[PDB]
């Protein structure tokens, strides 16, 4: 039920500029709160974004995680949904994923922001 | 006059206009497109399968696929990232894709790659 909205793909450094907006944030799982209700991700320039949940995680999470949610007034993300990337063949190059993000925000006219 | 495949975001597909059965972005026409997104839902229809595929750029788009159940040459589960090659369609003002391949991504670096391919492909048309 923000599954029917456009969700900008962002890194940590653009959290402030996207307050209240629906977002999709990709990063590497750094740490999980003992409650399972928040955890930390790092993006491709080693910056952190804090992710929050209304209910505790169902399962172990690790490696690359793609989180969908709304950026909170405090530059946090309220998680609506996430997917763990698999890396069975080749490890995900997060650094280049971050280059790809920068490009989206420099050329919104070619990656129509919805 | 044949045959070009433009990589696209779902929103780019939505922005395309339709005049006399011809879809256009700028002065350039398609037709054939690839997108990359996640399977949110999968219905078994009488004659084919309807996927809802979400790349984050809009609401999910409908994509029809055909399968032979006595073959593996079987529905892709939900939560899967998928590449899609198909033709753009519209019935009663509703955009959707008609798919010729739906290949699950084993290497998510193809997803990153696709974004860049989208961007460069549309930088190119833009200049035309």
């Amino acid at each position: 039920d923000m599954m029917d909205l456009p969700r900008s793909r962002i890194n940590a450094g653009m959290l402030a500029q996207f307050i209240d907006k629906p977002v999709c944030f990709v990063g590497r799982l750094e740490k999980i709160h003992p409650t399972g209700k928040m955890f930390i991700l790092s993006d491709g320039e080693g910056k952190n974004g804090t992710i929050e949940l209304m209910e505790p995680l169902d399962e172990e999470i690790s490696g690359i995680v793609e989180v969908v949610g709304r950026v909170t007034a405090k530059a946090t993300i309220l998680c609506t949904s996430y997917v763990q990337f698999k890396e069975d063949s080749h490890p995900f190059d997060l650094g280049l994923y971050n280059e790809a993000v920068k490009i989206i925000h420099d050329f919104p006219q070619f990656y129509p922001l919805g | 006059r044949a045959q070009h495949i433009v990589p696209c975001t779902i929103s780019q597909l939505l922005s395309a206009t339709l005049v006399d059965e011809v879809f256009r972005i700028g002065n350039v026409e398609i037709s054939q497109v690839t997108i990359v997104g996640i399977i949110r839902h999968a219905e078994k229809a009488p004659t084919n399968i309807v996927y809802k595929i979400d790349d984050m750029t809009a609401a999910p788009m409908d994509v029809r696929q055909w399968v032979d159940t006595d073959d593996t040459s079987t529905v892709v589960p939900p939560e899967t990232y998928v590449k899609v090659a198909g033709h753009l369609r519209s019935f009663q003002n509703k955009k959707s894709l008609v798919a010729f391949k739906i290949m699950p991504l084993e290497d998510m670096n193809e997803f990153t790659t696709h974004i860049l391919e989208v961007i460069n492909a549309h930088m190119v048309l833009s200049k035309a």
